[PDB]
C-alpha cells in the first residue's frame, strides 16, 4: 500500500468553503467508501 | 495554511477576503478595482474585504467593498480545475496604503525551487475544523512538475504547479483558496486544489497565473 | 432536468470488456447513488 | 455496436480479435506485425484473432497469433483516456488476403460531417447483455468538436472526437473498444468511451489516431 491505495482514494477537493471534490477512482465532503 | 505562523497585521496587504455573509475565499488585489481569485470560489452579490487581518474583529485598516462584477475565465474546467481564475471588479476604487497594496503581476514563470509565500484564514489541521480568525503564512517552494506529475497523476495540466513539501505539515486548506502564493514580490499562483492538506505525497496544487497575464491585462483593460 | 442531471451522472465508462468507469460529479460499474 | 447491421464474412478485414481466454476488446491491422487497440485494452498473454466473423465457430479464414510485444502510449492517462493508443506486435506475420488486410493509417484528419464505417463483437442494446458473435458494422459522421464539446464537458481533450448521433440509437459499446472507426479508407478513430451505449446527447468518444501517426510509424520501425 502506498498512498493507502485507490478505492475513493482520489477525493482531490478544492481549498473553498465548502470545497467541492471529485473523486478519481474507476470500476462539504466525499472520501471513504469504498474498497475491495 | 497548516505548518504556517501567523504573518502580522498587515504584512501582507494585497491579502483580500471574499465573504457572502462568512468567509468563503481569499483573493488578490493586483490593482485597486480589481481583485485576482479562483473561479472555483465564484458566487453571487460577494463583499471584498481589505485591510484585514482579524476578519471577526473590526481593526480600524478595513475596507469592505461589494463586486460590482465577476468574470470567470472562459476556459474554465470545473471538472479538471484547469484555468482556475477569476477577476472581481471592486463598486468604488480601494485606497492605497502602508497596508493596503496590490500585487504585481509576473513577466516571467518562476521556477522550481523558487521560495513563495502563501497565505489565508483557511483551516489549520490537516485533521478536523479549526479556523483562524487570524492571518496565517505559509513558505514553500515551486516543486518540479516532474513530481507535480507523479503526484497527481494524470491530473497536473500546463496550468499548474506544486508548491509545498512531499512530507507535509505545511500546506494551503479549506479556505485558503483564491488566495495569493507570491514568489519574488509577483504574483505567481492562485490556491486551488490538492488532496487533503498538507497530507505527505499530497502537495498543493496552483494556478500558473505567468499563463494568464495577458487575459488578465487585456480584460482589466476592457471592462 | 437535462440529461437526468448529475449526481453519478457522470459515469463516463470505457467499451471495453470489463470496463473502467469513471463517475465525474464533485462535492463491471458504477453508476446511480447517489443524489439529493 | 449497437443500432448496427452485420456486416458481413470478411466486408471489414482488418478488423482483429483480442482474447485473453474470451473476447475482451477489438483492434486494427495495420500492418502484417502490428496491430493497433486502445490503451486501455492492456492484458497479459494476448491473443491476436485474425479473419474473424463468428467469433464462436472455427469457421477457416481465421488466423489466431499470440502478441510477442505490447506497447501502450508513454503519454496515456488511464484518469483522462486521453492517448488511448497502443500497439501490438504478433509473434508471427499474418497472411494478407481476401479477407485479412490491414488498414490505412491517415495521413490528414477527417473534419466533422464525415461519414466513417465502426464495427465490433461489442454489445447491440444500450440495455442490458447481448453480445453478437458476429460482427456488427455502424456507419456515423464525425461531429463537430463544438458539440463533442458540448455533450460531455470538460472531458474532450485535443486527442479525441465525437462520431455519432446526438439522438441515439446508434453506438459503439462494451466490447467494442480498441475497434476501428475507419472513414474514406484511412483509419481515423479508435473507439475509446463514452458515457453508456446510444444514449442522447451522449454520442461515443475516439482516439484522433491523425495525431499519433508519426509515434506509431516510428515506434513500429524501431520495434
Amino acid at each position: 500500500s502506498e498512498s493507502s491505495k485507490p478505492c475513493c482514494d482520489q477525493c482531490s477537493c478544492t481549498k473553498s468553503m465548502p470545497p467541492k471534490c471529485r473523486c478519481s477512482d474507476i470500476r462539504n465532503d466525499f472520501c471513504y467508501e469504498p474498497c475491495k | 495554511i497548516v505548518g504556517g505562523y501567523t504573518c502580522g497585521a498587515n504584512t501582507v496587504p494585497y491579502q483580500v477576503s471574499l465573504n457572502s455573509g462568512y468567509h468563503f475565499c481569499g483573493g488578490s488585489l493586483i490593482n485597486s478595482q480589481w481583485v485576482v481569485s479562483a473561479a472555483h470560489c465564484y458566487k453571487s452579490g460577494i463583499q471584498v474585504r481589505l485591510g484585514e487581518d482579524n476578519i471577526n474583529v473590526v481593526e480600524g485598516n478595513e475596507q469592505f467593498i461589494s463586486a460590482s462584477k465577476s468574470i470567470v475565465h472562459p476556459s474554465y474546467n470545473s471538472n479538471t480545475l484547469n484555468n482556475d481564475i477569476m477577476l472581481i471588479k471592486l463598486k468604488s476604487a480601494a485606497s492605497l496604503n502602508s497596508r493596503v497594496a496590490s500585487i504585481s503581476l509576473p513577466t516571467s514563470c518562476a521556477s522550481a525551487g523558487t521560495q513563495c509565500l502563501i497565505s489565508g484564514w483557511g483551516n489549520t489541521k490537516s485533521s478536523g475544523t479549526s479556523y483562524p480568525d487570524v492571518l496565517k503564512c505559509l513558505k514553500a517552494p515551486i516543486l518540479s512538475d516532474s513530481s507535480c506529475k507523479s503526484a497527481y497523476p494524470g491530473q497536473i495540466t500546463s496550468n499548474m504547479f506544486c508548491a509545498g513539501y512531499l512530507e507535509g505539515g505545511k500546506d494551503s486548506c479549506q479556505g485558503d483558496s483564491g488566495g495569493p502564493v507570491v514568489c519574488s514580490g509577483k504574483l505567481q499562483g492562485i490556491v486551488s486544489w490538492g488532496s487533503g492538506c498538507a497530507q505527505k505525497n499530497k502537495p498543493g496544487v496552483y494556478t500558473k497565473v505567468c499563463n494568464y497575464v495577458s487575459w488578465i491585462k487585456q480584460t482589466i483593460a476592457s471592462n
